[PDB]
């Protein structure tokens, strides 16, 4: 079909040639990333005969912007402010990284192109000379701090990796990498541990769950921030930091960037900033319901091009039974104001010793969002007559929402309330009428939950449990 | 099956000079389906050119015999 | 069948009060005054039941109070029956939905409904 | 064959239009 309009195509070049084509090819160059993806489709064996390729590197910097200067055939250079390294300022070459290594020596030009955009963006610090050289080794002490923090809590107890990023004292870090800047992972959700039930091991991989990135970033406002490690005497249970002043005021605070932004309550931004006084938005953007901007985070991590149109009427199926969730945004919370927030994708602290603080609320808010959120689907589920046993989420305290069900044996509607305490500890209660047949034992709801993933899947044990029984 | 040979072989030659032009044309996923299409069709051509080397032993032989017999039985 | 089922069915596919009005009138042919079949019990049940009240079975409420559907002293006896008291959230509803009716409580019918409207006051 | 061609896509990426001339010519080969 289209096979046969591609020879189709080819008898068209004949009748015109792949000559012609790279002639045309040049008057446009008068006049990246594809190439390296499908170099990996064809790579059956490697490019080992390489005449120039120091022709497409200096392309490669000229499309960059970057400054090349070679020594020999064997060192090239790239060089930019403290930028520079070579292919075989204030600092010593850091690594060999592997990573870059294996990506020149086999064929994926593109992958050197992105860990390059990558410098250029940690980089990309309006302070120049003397100012950046400082801030830079600012970002050096708060690494280092935080890589002592994470190993305290190993000595203490020696956690397997999954621990450490649910519950443990800062995350998983991985030490910066080149471009990519240190991350910490902050929660892994049940339901994606598991992948069509992985075991973690040491090999966790950079994107296998929530990550956060912690950074140098300039700022309007002057701050003082500790230029050398402050961790020189630690307490052997948790840390203790020496006081400031060394420090300077550098106009720039540290930062937590999310890559993509974490849907947060207004009630969130006040336990946070109980700790921390640095504005987080400072200038008081907008604020709607919150279940709406938790759907669009859920229905965007897929991209369709049509909207969903939910009108949040979510349709789920699972393996047993069909349901369908009404999110209820808009429903009064005991202060009379539906729950209302914003995106956040910057959370910016001076000092690491805020840090354990402000990550255990982020945690608890990412836990909420991920419970509600695994219910938010993309269903056409229409004229649905079987089954279809429908359940709803009212926010009735900021940390708390109550899904509403029809009792499974008898008639009354019966709620769960569950409130988001604990990232792992969410609490939920069932409220039943004084007649009614016992639908379930907490406990038992519990194991499936943890064993399995998300909330859509909570509401499926509770009624199953019910039936057997 | 000569001539089905000589076929399979021009419609790789042509189909790979059309991708050539796509590509000069785009610098995605058709590109990308234009990658993997090609992979089967040039690895089954390669199965032919193993093909052709096993001719060059088997079959050269055997047409040499039949050469070799034509001028003897003359 | 019951009310319930109907209400509940008013919440699954989202319907429009005054949808829900005309698909309440198809589903019962006998109208009851609608508070012979307690058209303001099961409404206050399955919108004070998920904590925070959800603001589509209120607005059917609001609808069948300012339009005359249900009689005002069948929502006062309803709303008599909730206690509970620990939410704070369905109480300023009822006092809205009280609000509503509120300074003018006018039965025009008979005079047990009259004597209705005294108890339940 | 495809194993010149491998050596052609090399050349094609460094650049090219002489390897694909080379290519035909390896299919009159």
């Amino acid at each position: 079909l289209s096979k046969m309009s591609s020879l189709l195509e080819r008898l068209h070049a004949k009748f015109n040639p792949w000559s012609e084509t790279i002639k045309l090819v040049r008057q446009v160059m008068e006049k990246q990333h594809l190439v390296s993806c499908l170099e990996t489709l064809q790579k059956a064996l490697k490019v080992t005969s390489l005449p120039a390729m120091t022709d497409r590197l200096e392309s490669i910097a000229r499309q960059n912007g970057l400054g090349s200067h070679l020594s020999a055939s064997g060192t090239e250079c790239y060089i930019t402010s403290d930028m520079f390294y070579v292919e075989v300022h204030h600092g010593e070459n850091p690594v060999s990284c592997p990573e870059l290594v294996q990506q020149l020596r086999e064929k994926n030009f593109d992958e050197f192109s992105k860990h390059l955009k990558g410098l250029v963006n940690l980089y990309n610090l309006p302070g120049d000379n003397k100012l950046k050289t400082k801030m830079y080794l600012a970002l050096q002490s708060l690494e280092q701090d935080l890589s002592k923090m994470a190993i305290m809590y190993w000595k203490a107890t020696n956690a397997g990796p999954l621990d450490k990023i649910l519950h443990g004292s800062v995350g998983y870090l991985t030490p910066r990498s080149g471009g990519h800047l240190m991350n910490l992972k902050y929660y892994v959700s049940p339901s994606d541990l598991l992948d069509d039930i992985i075991l973690h091991e040491n090999n966790v991989s950079r994107s296998l769950g929530m990550n956060a990135s912690v950074t140098i970033e300039g700022t309007s406002a002057v701050y003082k921030l500790p230029i050398a490690p402050l961790i020189m005497g630690s307490h052997p249970v948790d840390n203790k930091w020496t006081p400031s002043f060394n420090s300077v005021d550098l106009p720039a605070c540290f930062f937590l960037k999310f890559p993509q932004p974490i849907p947060v309550s207004r009630a969130f931004v006040q336990k946070l900033q109980n700790c921390t006084g640095i504005p987080l938005f400072e200038t008081q953007p907008t604020y709607a319901p919150l279940y709406e901007l938790i759907t669009q985070f859920e229905l965007s991590k897929d991209p369709d091009p049509i909207p969903l149109n939910h009108n949040m009427r979510f349709y789920a199926a699972l393996p047993g039974q069909q349901h369908c969730y009404f999110l209820n945004k808009d429903a009064p919370l005991p202060d009379g104001r539906s729950l209302q927030g914003t995106l956040v994708s910057k959370i910016t602290f001076q000092h690491p010793g805020r840090v354990p603080l402000i990550l255990n609320l982020i945690r608890h808010q990412v836990a909420y969002n991920t419970l509600i959120g695994s219910c938010v689907k993309r269903t056409i589920l229409k004229e649905d007559s079987p089954g279809l046993l429908q359940f709803e989420v009212c926010p009735l305290s900021e940390s708390r929402f109550s899904v509403s069900f029809q009792h499974p044996v008898n008639d009354s509607l019966v709620c769960v309330v569950m409130d988001v305490q604990d990232s792992t500890h969410v609490s939920c209660k069932l409220y039943k009428g004084l007649s009614d047949a016992l639908i379930c034992t907490d406990d038992f709801i519990a194991k499936v939950v943890q064993r399995c993933m998300s909330i859509p899947v909570t509401m499926r044990a509770i009624r199953r449990k019910a039936e057997t029984i | 099956t000569r001539e089905r040979l000589l076929s399979a072989l021009e419609d790789l030659e042509v189909l790979s000079r059309e991708l050539i032009e796509m590509l000069a044309i785009s610098r995605e996923n058709q590109v990308l389906e234009l990658l993997i299409h090609r992979d089967g069709e040039f690895q089954e051509l390669m199965k032919l050119a193993l093909n052709q080397g096993k001719i060059h032993h088997e079959m050269q032989v055997l047409e040499k015999e039949v050469e070799k017999r034509d001028s003897d039985i003359q | 069948v019951n009310l319930k089922q109907a209400i509940l069915q008013a919440w699954k596919e989202r319907w429009s009060d005054y949808q829900w009005a005309i698909n309440m009138k198809k589903f019962f042919p006998k109208g009851a005054t609608w508070d012979i079949l307690n058209l303001a019990d099961a409404l206050l049940e399955q919108a004070m039941i998920g904590p925070s009240p959800n603001p589509l079975i209120l607005s059917y409420l609001k609808y069948a109070i300012s339009s005359q559907m249900v009689s005002y002293s069948s929502v006062l006896t309803a709303i008599s029956k909730f206690d509970d008291f620990s939410r704070d959230l369905c109480v300023q509803a009822l006092l809205d939905i009280m609000d509503m009716f509120c300074d003018r409580l006018s039965c025009h019918g008979k005079a047990e409904e009259c004597i209705g409207l005294c108890r339940a006051l | 064959f495809l194993p010149l061609v491998h050596n052609i896509i090399k050349c094609m990426d460094k650049d090219q239009d002489l390897n694909a001339l080379k290519s035909k010519f390896q299919e009159m080969r």
